[PDB]
């Protein structure tokens, strides 16, 4: 059971259940991938726009650039306007309401009404003055209608709206979050049982949140500095753990996840070129997969479970060059950083410990210090002796 | 007065260069401080019991009226002019031997990260053995070591007034100004700040360890120290400020400083007791070559059922214990 | 207790005038919060007698009491104006509402009719409807300034503000003058009624005894606990505590058959019957899962970091109960004790359990330093029941 | 050569693979020469402005600044106007998509669009007030053009355009690196295999990285407090090091790099002047290579592997009085900041350990203090008496 | 005056070597004055502001003073604005290479542009709009004119600039330093080899250091800790020690430095008052010559050789009463702050460690605590007993 059948299942079950779903794990395990291939694939729709927003969080999103906030709103050189204007979210929360109020049968809904402030959610070009109060005076319809409207017609709002949030945790998402913390969850939205309409503190206009827009949140778990501490927050998202699977790196698991997107001649190449690969390799279908999980397995002991190296690293990987790029250039620069001045646990690591010298990653420096301080060298490996020492670790 | 003990060794007033009561009563408000935290202190099969045993002279060490006997507790003291250690008399010899024996059992057993090249420094210093000037030592150094790789900046989130435009102008609280407020500019800031609650930890402890120091070598160590966390504001170490350092990618090379600084820092001075000493011992010893302390595992040395023998003074002492693992396995 | 968890909250507003429902998150703060306000004002919508609102560190005391912001309205100058915020807002429509069913014949009722559709006006006000606010604003406070305090003392309609998640703002810097205020004597008709002029307006602000604040505190971030002692003295702290008897089989039946219909109801009575008898035939397994887990979360950390019964209220089926074991369970669990595996281990019950049926298989590789690590282990069907009766038993 | 050829092929092999690399190193080891010359190289420009830019981090850079923010500007007929500006790696991936844009051959493209949306970026002055609403105009044109191309268009935009950031680790990464984290991936750029377009907080505008931009960050290791420890971070950089070179010391290949800037008589001046320099050095070739190597491992011994001395402190003398100036100016200060009143180990990086007296670096001072503390004065040598206390320190 | 010209040759050789040096040495060393007598000697100019410029780090000092940063200004009419206001730094780099083309005699220099643009960058009043318009036009094409500008005539800018950053170590240097950190080297300026145009934040402009721009820091290292500079920063700068010199403090060096300034009826009145000072002191014309050398090096075994006590304290001392002030508010206080109220490390450099209760500078109190803590006090000495008490040091 692969991503785009069994993680996509378990992404696709649990934004039922919750309403928002956090993607964690270590880096390059695939979770702003799959993220994307189940909002692509459920809207049908490539591109961020109407069904579907891809934002990432930093710490330069406030609570004014996702919910609302004070902005200038120029009409003129001359006329400088001072509005609130809704952010990304309330943007999108009032774009997945209001298009889940077209489908609606019900008497009550005005639907030159709605389907007039679904132009004015869509517009590309900023509103002009005098249809930004009509976008005003139809907001303050709509939780007019909606909060009068039952909720067994409320819940089921047919076009499913998806937000990505990459690099969820990289904000300070209660700050982001603020009013998001209680409407999130999913009997607290508009049709749920314990439905909640907040009002908003700079506009003063009610604010909820629909049941058919859903979010799905990207976050590594190998820096705990920006863990995602707040347990209150936990409880709104379902946690799936995306952890790096270096079955992707088997040779006939390689060549079918690359086959996937290529040219007519442009795939009998790539997997000659994982022939000779994989030959050079001592003929080890499962060398990389064999040589991830070793390491990961490693770096789960020593450092923790959350810095494994993820198989995005190794999953570009056509030779033996390749290879040694990945190794030399992204892996070892960050095993070094990991163990940064500790020789032992990177050795340990490559379970080269005890050995000091020869065809070793770390060679150690002839020269000891005046108090018997010692040191190693980074030794740059080539040919076969790249891959009889990247064997050991294997072995 | 420096007492350079072991356990059960009893030197009395007249024997140490000192004075016949200020010896006395420093310690004793330290074995009542000393059963006062008698509760955290972790014993296995100690047999103290001491909810009233160390009332009566019974701390870590006994005051006699002619003598003064030591426990099993072993540890450095620092109180009132009268600086007192308590060795392990496994390592006591027949004068920086022993002390080093005792910091490579709670290197290797009490799970700190203390260089045997630091160890090594201070052999030949020619200095005074002292467990606490060691101890100094081990935490101005690693701190020192860390301060020179680089100083400790964290970034904290700042609202503030400012008049040059520095990080993200704040919209709402800038467009909400009267146009009488319009000379300074609502920003938040991510600034590297160098005045963090881990700085004044290190700021605080580096002020504490001059207060006690007699070392010229820690002393020049430390006071490089309080230059460098010179615009530090100075705060009273509470336990409350220990724990809110939690060590994330920012500062876990200021890990092994932090836990020297806790050791030290929280009448003052670190003690464990030596029954227990060597039951987390032997667990972390068992472990990688394949308990009663008293004479007679045990522990076997030159001057002192499986023998546990002693080249740590100065690896090669779990390799004779393949003779007796070849029996026990 | 859900009639009796009502009846405190009741008996707790009519004696401080606000409370503070705290505890682990997933309790039923929010739930009874809007529960009790819904049925008290008879109101599913706030707006009218009630309002939601959720506090965080972007909220400040501008939107909450009063500030300034500026106003161009549709071709004149940037008036700036003291915008009222929420609690102003709520506070003169407590109080306005309460005067209009006041029967003292110096309170002028079109005066105070006027001045309550400008409270209630959803749309923003004229800059002569402003005016004519304002100068209700001060006809209604020298009126109530020179009103008998047994008058004042029952107004008539209670209103309610519900701010969720309180603890996430900075109460003392939010709460202005409402730390002197919101005290049951200094409000208004109160034995110790305190009128406190307003800053940025200069305009006179007590707060009327129709208005009752229910705040929502999660206690597992101590990072904005409610430490401040003073503002502790305004409310009453009401704690809910996980309920692990609301995840007995028939409690669980009973919670979710009062929001559903009546032949809907053997869709679910059929499914908890068979949730049930893959347990073991044990109505209680759901209770004495949550009460040995919290119990052992209690001992290894706070109180205030256990399990609420949320997690487990919409189980339905032991796949179901397998998503909120995997997902948010075990996350939160590995977020509580962050590599500490022998913690995590004795939370579960499976200290001494290194490999088999446990949630923590322990990895063959030992460190040079003597370092253990454990990867999650997924169980399936009764090899993940077993290991539930193992934390039960 | 390693560094003629091989260090300038590293960066073009790695860029391409990666999209954006960051050489590491000590202080003084080339990395921003070679990021200079491998740019100045590849676009055939000397200056930017044009297909590069050059860019220093530090800690007053923002989010605000990189990418885009609410920055005030003033106008005639108004006072104070705050407008979303785009930063400067806005403004370069804006650049390097529209230039890419140019040679595409889609009748979509609407050409007098995208070269009237060149002149607007290009543009040195700033926007005027009724040319930033057509900057505006056209950047939604675009992006709404770019949604619909096709991403075998989309990833073969001709002319390659670079972003040295000098310093990148000087800055707040993750917090400059905003949405980027996510758009910087290789294949989460236009035209890849899995192509992400954010939105942006500030404008509302939907934003993607081209394949058409490279990144070339430079980051300094021997600082600690400011290394480059976000795992996820990592992950988008191919990380080269650049290793301090003694062998750029050697006299042959002193000359032949410091002749390729000399015409035709300039270096006859520099070829006798390293033959004096050398003569003087006792005809050893190597000698500083010797000096460098021997000094570099005994640094690497005591202190990290991240303080050695580059090579570039050597690498223009001339003369063994340019040797005393870069000794006791620029070497030995350096030193004595490495080992502050750390005597015994500054004398062991001296090779002069136990040498109290003499012709030495750190003469003791006869004086010892009351706990026995120990002092050593810096002795200025001259002459022979300098050659032959750096004779010690290589043998 | 032949140790004034060779510490002049040390700054000027070693300003064409690196384009910036740092004069770092313990506080009263002459640091200050060295940089501005070399300054005034090199720039024939008595005041700063045309040809150098003084500038002084502070903890609040920031790169937004120095290179350029958003800045309130007012109109003419007294309405405030936003503009980039350009620091001190960027004012006197574009000075310099300004005035530096000046003097250039090409046919491509438009000389008209460039006049008019000194005009505005040696106005000193904050300019105008309607000339920080033209400010920002003439900036715009000198950048313009400079990239298209070849190094045969760009590294010849012939009047040099210069810039004092006294205390440069009292600020952070690295933020401060924004672009700095890579503009400052002299590879990397105008017309050098590997010539850096930045592109700075702020304003969006090009910025490079042109060759003709110094800077000399002065750096007390007492009052802050050397051993926490960048290495990389420290690379762009040679470090000259300038250390305390007793040598000054001798009877003729002493009528040899106040006689430079006033006149010959002051200066043997000054002689005969000179000659009265040093007759109390035992008829020792090296008295403060000795007593300066023996606390240093008494201060260097227990402290380090940056905190030594400087010269220039005792440099104005004529009578006893002006050495009875120097020492107990220039270098007691100075004592008791460098080794933190240690009495007993203080009365060692003092000589009077085994001395209390007489004619001493510390005494102890009689009382003791009763944790055994014993007090020293400052004790005042006047007459015979502080010039008994000052050779107690000496002997
Ligand atoms: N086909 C396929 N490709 C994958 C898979 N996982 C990762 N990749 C490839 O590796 C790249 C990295 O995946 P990504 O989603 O960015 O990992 P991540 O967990 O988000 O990495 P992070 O540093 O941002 S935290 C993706 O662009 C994708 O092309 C996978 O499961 N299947
Ligand atoms: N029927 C019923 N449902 C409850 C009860 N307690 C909680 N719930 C349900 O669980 C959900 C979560 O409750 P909620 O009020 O949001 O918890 P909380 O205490 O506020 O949790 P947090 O906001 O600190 S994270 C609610 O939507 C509610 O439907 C209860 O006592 N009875
Ligand atoms: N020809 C040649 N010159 C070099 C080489 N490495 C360094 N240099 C010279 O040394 C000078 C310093 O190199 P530079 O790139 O600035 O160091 P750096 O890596 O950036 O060091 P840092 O302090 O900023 S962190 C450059 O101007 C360059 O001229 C090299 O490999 N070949
Ligand atoms: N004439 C002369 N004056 C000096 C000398 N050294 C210091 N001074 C004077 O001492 C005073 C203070 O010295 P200063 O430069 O500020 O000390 P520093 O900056 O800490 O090194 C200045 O006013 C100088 O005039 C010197 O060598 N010659
Ligand atoms: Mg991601
Ligand atoms: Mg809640
Ligand atoms: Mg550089
Ligand atoms: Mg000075």
């Amino acid at each position: 059971g692969h991503n785009i059948k069994e993680d996509y299942f378990r992404v696709d079950m649990l934004l039922n259940k919750k309403g928002q779903v956090i993607l964690y794990g270590p880096p390059g395990t695939g979770k702003t991938w799959i993220a994307r291939k189940y909002v692509v694939e459920e809207t049908n729709e490539k591109t961020p726009g109407n069904k579907w927003e891809f934002i990432t969080f930093h710490q330069s999103y406030s609570y004014e650039e996702f919910i609302e906030g004070f902005r200038p709103r120029t009409d003129n050189e001359e006329k400088i306007r001072y509005v609130v204007e809704d952010g990304i979210f309330k943007k999108i929360a009032l774009r997945a309401l209001v298009k889940g109020l077209f489908e609606l049968e019900d008497a009550t809904i005005g639907k030159d009404k709605i389907h007039r402030l679904y132009i004015l959610l869509t517009k590309k070009e900023p509103l002009s003055p005098t249809e930004y109060e009509e976008y005003l005076r139809l907001k303050r319809y709509l939780w007019e209608l909606v909060g009068g409207l039952p909720k067994d017609k409320l819940k089921n709002l047919t076009p499913k709206f998806y937000l990505i949030i990459d690099e969820i945790n990289r904000g300070n998402i209660s700050k982001i979050f603020g009013e998001l913390i209680t409407l999130l969850e999913k009997d607290k939205r508009l049709g749920g049982e314990n439905q909640l309409i907040v009002r908003l503190p700079y506009s003063g206009e009610p604010f909820a949140v629909p049941p058919n827009l859903y979010i799905i949140g990207t976050m590594n778990t190998a820096d705990r500095s920006i863990a995602l501490l707040d347990v209150a927050l936990r409880r709104r998202f379902a946690f799936i753990e995306v952890e790096p699977r270096p079955e992707f790196l088997e040779k006939e698991n390689l060549k079918k996840i690359r086959e996937k997107k290529l040219k007519t001649e442009d795939r009998k190449r790539l997997n000659e070129k994982l022939n000779e690969l994989f030959s050079k390799l001592g003929n080890d279908n499962y060398f990389l997969k064999t040589l991830l999980e070793k390491i990961n397995v490693r770096i789960t002991v020593v450092k923790d479970r959350d810095h494994r190296i993820g198989h995005s690293y190794f999953l570009n990987v056509e030779t033996v060059e390749d290879l040694h790029h990945v190794w030399y250039y992204e892996v070892l620069p960050l095993l070094m950083e990991y163990f940064y001045n500790d020789w032992e646990t990177i050795k340990w690591v490559l379970n080269e410990k005890g050995k000091e010298h020869g065809n070793v990653f770390f060679e150690k420096l002839r020269l000891t210090g005046p108090n018997g301080e010692e040191a190693y060298q980074l030794k740059v490996l080539e040919g076969d002796a790249f891959i009889g020492a990247l064997k050991r670790i294997i072995s | 007065t420096t007492i350079t003990l072991y356990e059960h060794d009893e030197k009395r007033y007249r024997d140490i260069a000192g004075d016949k009561k200020a010896i006395q009563d420093a310690l004793i408000k330290l074995n009542k401080q000393f059963k006062k935290d008698f509760k955290k202190l972790d014993r296995s099969e100690d047999n103290s019991d001491t909810e009233d045993t160390i009332d009566e002279s019974k701390g870590v060490v006994e005051v006699y009226a002619n003598k003064i006997k030591a426990r099993h507790y072993v540890g450095f003291a620092a109180v009132d002019n009268v600086f007192l250690q308590i060795l392990p008399k496994v390592f006591k010899p027949k004068t920086w031997e022993p002390i080093l024996a005792f910091i490579r059992m709670l290197d290797m057993a009490y799970g700190l990260k203390i260089k045997d090249h630091d160890l090594a420094y201070l052999q030949g210093r020619n200095l005074r053995p002292n467990l606490y000037e060691v101890f100094i030592y081990l935490f101005a150094k690693s701190l020192w070591s860390e301060v020179q790789r680089g100083y400790h900046r964290e970034y904290v989130e700042v609202h503030r007034e400012e008049k040059f435009l520095r990080g993200k102008l704040l919209m709402s609280r800038q467009i909400r100004k009267l146009p009488h407020q319009l000379n300074t500019f609502s920003v938040e800031v991510h600034e590297l700040i160098e005045d963090n609650l881990l700085n004044r930890i290190f700021y605080a402890s580096v002020r504490e360890a001059l207060r006690r120091t007699t070392w010229g070598l820690n002393r020049k160590l430390l006071g490089e120290l309080m230059l460098a966390f010179d615009g530090i504001t100075p705060i009273h170490l509470r336990t409350e400020h220990f724990e809110r350092v939690h060590f994330t990618r920012l500062n876990e090379r200021f890990r092994r400083p932090f836990e020297l600084a806790k050791l030290l820092f929280m009448v003052s001075g670190f003690f464990v007791d030596m029954n227990k000493l060597f039951e987390r011992f032997i667990e972390r010893v068992l472990v990688r070559n394949l308990a009663k302390y008293r004479e007679l595992p045990s522990s076997s040395t030159y001057n002192q059922a499986y023998n546990m023998d002693y080249v740590k003074t100065g690896f090669k002492a779990d390799k004779n214990f393949r003779r007796s693992l070849n029996n026990i396995i």
